[PDB]
RNA sequence: UCGUUGCGGGUCCGCUUACCCGCCGCAAGGCGGGGACAGCGGCAGGCGGGCUGUUCGGCUGGGGCGGCACA
RNA sequence: GGCAGGCUUAGAACCCGGGAUCCCCGAAUGGGGCUUCCUGCCGGGGCCGAAUAGGCCCCGGCGCCCCGUAAGGGGCGGGAACGCGGGGAAAGGAAACAUCUUAGUACCCGCAGGAAGGGAAGCCAACAGGGACCCCCUGAGUAGGGGCGACCGAAAGGGGGAUAGCCCAAACCAAAUCCUCGCGGGACAACCGUGGGGAGAUGUGGGGCUUGGGCCCGGGCAACCGCCGGCGGGCGGUAGCCGAAGUGGGCUGGAAUGCCCCGCCGUAGAGGGUGAUAGCCCCGUAGGCGAAACCGCCCGUGGCGGAGUCCCGGGGUCCCGGAGUACCUCGGCUUAGUUUUGCCGGGGGAACGCGCCGGCCACUGGCCGGCAAGGCUAAGCACGUCCCGAGUCCGAUAGCGCACUAGUA
């Protein structure tokens, strides 16, 4: 669970000459918002673990409340999770793939023969 | 192993680089016909004590023993391609292996041998 | 596309101290080298002021018919003898132009078997001419592998690609081998003269008949 | 200075161990093209930065 | 050889009524119900198959036909099936950190548009085009050269 | 951990005169180290070590021994005199 | 001014838990006071050389003041 | 290119593959660090010593934040350029200058990979049809934005490179599940049996993924979907090996490769060296052969598991189908986006498949196309520390700052 502040990001006041468009200070806000930017919070003080989601939770006066979901990429019940295994990454041999395929187009040709051939010649 | 780059600048740089069991290869001169038909084969480096015939220069004509071979020179000293110093001393002309014929093989070496029968081969 | 590095006599620390020191208002050393001059054309280690770029266009378009149209004026230069004893070629001993051999020459696989028909008909002595001209040629070409220079002698149009006939020329001074359908102006008018010494075989000449036009 | 610590003290020991011309064998072995060292020195015109 | 599907390119208004036939995607389900396979089966035998696509078209069904009965008398080879032949996922670190959950998509523009039409995209692709003197950008003032260049000239 | 022996004429005075070995060992060999280098490798017994770092980034340690073994003894014994 | 801002009672009164302020306690939590005000965020008006960017034309018996001989 | 003494035929030097050693500082990680050095606690060992005291020395462990029941595991720093997210100018241009441009650039902060990012229709179209994505050519300086000035500036469509589609959640079933360890078995694996521990009803697992599905019924296998990478073979890379033909006679010459004369090879006349200019003296070249070890790719075979999850036929009108989201308003940045791009912030704020979304201002009707707010995805594309090759490039004041004991003095 994450507790930040709202409003526009500390947008500051340039201490240098500038043109006066590039002057102005209220109503300029960060192109990122809050959750990612509680997204990223949770994420330092958790060093290693991948950041699946987040979503909102609450708001006051204030504080924003957002509940971030983690998950570490090295424990042994998260790899073989068929949705976990996209962000903790996953590898099938080519082998495995291209021999059950051949296997597959091999046996369904057979098949074909002697099912569809005489339709698609008569 | 030898640049197989045309290009002049890349053919000297791997021979004046090129590391001690490359510049072996540069030692090689050729046989004489007797020696060809007595090995079959038609080159081999020279080597101490191969007795050689000197083929160009103001010692050609001259026949000695190897008595020295300089792989970082790739020169050879033969006896009689000799002169003296300003204080006496006999010092040896450094041959090109390429301008001399080996004339006489030393084949008390075992290791010798068996590049001998690589080349006939 | 040759060129220089970018950066090339510009990545000095220099800056122009303006006039009153009585020196020339030229960028100079910022450091302990402070009055060297540098970044100039004018200045030792500066910058070239005009130097090629790489992406200069060095390629002279042609249209496809205009080209083609020229590699069929070039063929026909090579029927005169006028037009090849002027590109240089010695055709005394030549019968007859076109040169025309049957398309049995194509399965002579040996440079030996090779030498003999040039020298049966004719062309050998073209041959020998290239071999005696190869010169090592003046100046820096030397230092970036072009130090020797070797004419032009005989043109070799074979039916098609990989007959035996090209293995058997290609080692001929001067002597060039392709087949018909891979002609081009590089082999048929070297230097952008007309008229080349060329063995045309039978079949190549029947197969000419449907290319370039 | 006369107190010092040992790893400015060693500094300065490495660069008393280089400040030296190549010997004269060195010479005669390069045909005199290896004449003068980099790391040759003098106490009062360089100053090492210790 | 593997026949191509043959397409319609999709006739616009400014068109007027010509129109033009192209290399489809890859053979629509109604089509190949007209053989006797699904789409299963199809990939299997290695035809690139597109199920989004409704039209059928007669010279498809044929070109269908006459290889099916080629690849089914062993008069012909069929290629590798159009199924994915490799899984490789790598793992990814940063994904906060680098704008790639759902909250850095929605930021980016994602969600709401195409990727050649959100922000960062134009600002990269713009960048390349100058970067490498490329269109348009050889030449700045390209437009407003040309535009005064007509006038005098076409005056 | 000994490195070498000293036999300058400081150090050949310092043997007759003093029952004093000289010796170049490594930089952080204490004291305490190197009295037991010097009794094991050698068989004698060390009364006090005195210790400095050179100039030029050695260390050097004068050992002196018990008042029953010769320092000059055992310079003329392992063959370095 | 919109939100924070809630609970009772008849726009006004009250209440405390919000919030704020101090004291004690490692913290947990307690004590006191204020109090849905304040403070804080957004928006809006005012004062605003505190700070940022700029402009301060031309002719001309040299420039300037003048004049407009500037349409 | 020196002077000695050695090593090496018991096989060295050299090259390639695998190991050993690897001081101090360094993410530096016991704690400090105004000196790349110092110093503490615990445990073991050693030494001085009469001593088990006391002291001194060596060796091992001792960072922060995390995951895990624990055991144990992770992150931290670097790399020439490229990649992703955020913050973000000015000079100059406009012949002044403020909107504007420069430019979402320089630069900064954060985070990855060998590529990244994008990617599988709440799409584009126009009643005719396309059919995920990226990159190249074009559309095109067209539409449009803009002191409508300077200038800025698409998309659809067409031609190509390449080609590939899937999952999580829910409906329905309800612990049938997964992780770990001990033992027995099992190509050293997966997995099987058995037992302990942990997760799990706040739902593990099955099922499902637009050709929607769930639910009910019937038939068929060419079911389907996953896990391991053992055995055999082939090929390529990291050293190398073989490879034709004059050192013929004479001249000049210190010396020939030069000249005259005479021969020869050529799948090899690419190029280099050798006492001057060499096809045949040597290296090499055309062409061919090659690895104990390490690595990489491809093929055949082998070993397992699952709840039929696969295909075909019918029924359905019941259930599921992603929220501060869509949308409105205000401020701001941005965009060609213009009463119409995207987003961030303040405030307000839906519906449910009989519903919702889009079709260049809004609404109404028709018609057409679709199903947002969850995740992944090879190929084809950027770069240059590095390796290989090439060159109408330069040739020591040139060319990289550096042809050299140069990022050196
Ligand atoms: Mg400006
Ligand atoms: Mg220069
Ligand atoms: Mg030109
Ligand atoms: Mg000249
Ligand atoms: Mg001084
Ligand atoms: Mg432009
Ligand atoms: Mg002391
Ligand atoms: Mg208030
Ligand atoms: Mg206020
Ligand atoms: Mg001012
Ligand atoms: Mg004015
Ligand atoms: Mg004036
Ligand atoms: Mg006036
Ligand atoms: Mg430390
Ligand atoms: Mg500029
Ligand atoms: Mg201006
Ligand atoms: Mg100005
Ligand atoms: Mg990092
Ligand atoms: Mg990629
Ligand atoms: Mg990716
Ligand atoms: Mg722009
Ligand atoms: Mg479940
Ligand atoms: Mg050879
Ligand atoms: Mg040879
Ligand atoms: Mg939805
Ligand atoms: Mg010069
Ligand atoms: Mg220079």
């Amino acid at each position: 669970r994450v507790r930040l502040i709202r409003g526009p990001f500390n947008r500051r006041r340039p201490d240098s000459g500038r043109r006066p468009k590039r002057m102005g200070v209220y109503g300029i806000t960060a192109w990122k918002s809050w959750r990612q930017v509680a997204e990223e919070r949770a994420a330092r003080k958790f060093p290693g673990l991948e950041v699946l989601n987040s979503y909102w939770v609450a708001d006051d006066g204030i504080y924003r409340y957002f509940e971030v979901i983690l998950i570490d990429c090295n424990q042994p019940t998260i790899q073989r999770d068929p949705l976990y295994s996209g962000i903790c990454g996953r590898e099938v041999p080519r082998r495995r793939l291209a021999r059950r395929l051949r296997e597959r187009q091999r046996k369904l040709i057979e098949h074909l023969k002697k099912t569809l051939l005489p339709k698609l010649k008569g | 192993p030898f640049t197989a780059s045309a290009q002049p600048r890349k053919q000297r740089l791997s021979l004046y680089a090129a590391p001690l069991h490359l510049r072996r290869k540069l030692l090689n001169a050729k046989l004489s016909p007797e020696l060809q038909k007595k090995l079959g084969v038609k080159r081999l480096p020279v080597r101490r004590g191969d007795t050689v015939l000197i083929m160009r220069g103001d010692f050609k004509g001259v026949t000695g023993k190897v008595v020295k071979v300089d792989l970082k020179r790739v020169r050879i000293f033969v006896e009689g391609a000799t002169r003296t110093n300003s204080r006496g001393q006999t010092v040896y002309y450094p041959i090109h292996p390429s301008k001399v014929m080996i004339v006489d093989v030393d084949l008390s070496d075992k290791a010798r041998q068996k590049l001998i029968e690589r080349r006939k081969r | 596309p040759k060129g220089v590095y970018e950066g090339a006599g510009k990545e000095h620390s220099c800056e122009s101290f303006g006039v009153g020191l009585g020196i020339a208002r030229i960028p100079r050393y910022k450091g302990h080298l402070w009055p060297r001059g540098c970044f100039a054309p004018n200045t030792r280690g500066g910058r070239r002021a005009h130097p090629p770029r790489p992406e200069k266009k060095l390629h002279e378009e042609i249209n496809w018919k205009e080209k083609n149209l020229a590699i069929r004026s070039a063929i026909a230069a090579t029927a005169y003898k006028s037009w090849v004893a002027a590109r240089g070629h010695m055709v005394e001993k030549v019968p007859s132009l076109p040169l025309v051999v049957s398309g049995d020459a194509e399965k002579i696989a040996k440079a030996k078997e090779a030498k003999k028909l040039f020298e049966v008909l004719g062309l050998w002595p073209d041959v020998e001419r290239a071999a005696e001209g190869v010169k090592i040629r003046a100046g820096k070409g030397k230092m970036r592998g072009r130090r020797y220079k070797e004419p032009k002698s005989v043109l070799v149009v074979v039916s098609e690609l990989d007959v035996p006939l090209i293995g058997a020329v290609r080692n001929f001074p001067g002597v060039d081998v392709v087949p018909v359908s891979h002609l081009n102006m590089l082999v048929l008018a070297p230097g952008g003269v007309p008229g080349r010494l060329t063995l045309w075989t039978a079949t190549a000449v029947e197969r000419l008949k449907g290319l370039f036009l | 200075a006369r107190n010092k610590p040992l790893g400015k003290k060693l500094r300065l020991a490495a660069a008393l161990n280089s400040n030296r011309n190549p010997p004269l064998w060195v010479i005669a072995k390069t045909k005199r093209r290896v004449t003068r060292s980099p790391a040759r020195r003098h106490w009062r015109r360089q100053k090492l930065k210790a | 050889m593997i026949p191509k599907p043959v397409v319609q390119v999709p006739r616009s208004i400014k068109s007027g009524g010509v129109t033009k036939w192209k290399e489809g995607r890859g053979f629509s389900l109604g089509e190949l119900k007209e053989v006797g396979l699904n789409a299963e089966q199809a990939r299997l035998l290695g035809l690139p198959v597109d199920t989004r696509r409704d039209s059928v078209w007669p010279q498809n069904v044929e070109a269908l036909r006459k290889w099916l009965i080629e690849v089914l008398e062993g008069k012909a080879t069929p290629p590798e099936p159009t199924l994915p032949k490799v899984v490789k996922v790598k793992r990814k670190r940063g994904r906060a950190f680098r704008g790639l959950t759902s909250a850095g998509r929605r930021s980016r523009g994602l969600i709401s548009t195409r990727f050649r039409e959100t922000h960062n995209y134009k600002f990269k692709k713009k960048a390349k085009e100058r970067r490498l003197k490329k269109r348009h950008e050889a030449t700045k003032g390209l437009g407003n050269v040309l535009r005064i260049s007509r006038i005098i000239n076409e005056s | 951990m000994i490195k070498r022996f000293v036999i300058t004429e400081k150090a050949l005075r310092l043997a007759e005169r003093e029952n004093k070995i000289t010796i170049i060992v490594e930089r952080t060999a204490t004291k305490k180290q190197i009295a037991d280098e010097v009794q094991r490798l050698y068989n004698v017994k060390v009364e006090k070590v005195n210790t400095l770092i050179t100039p030029r980034g050695e260390k050097k340690a004068y050992v002196k021994l018990a008042e029953g073994y010769s320092a000059m003894d055992l310079l003329t014994k392992l063959g370095v005199l």
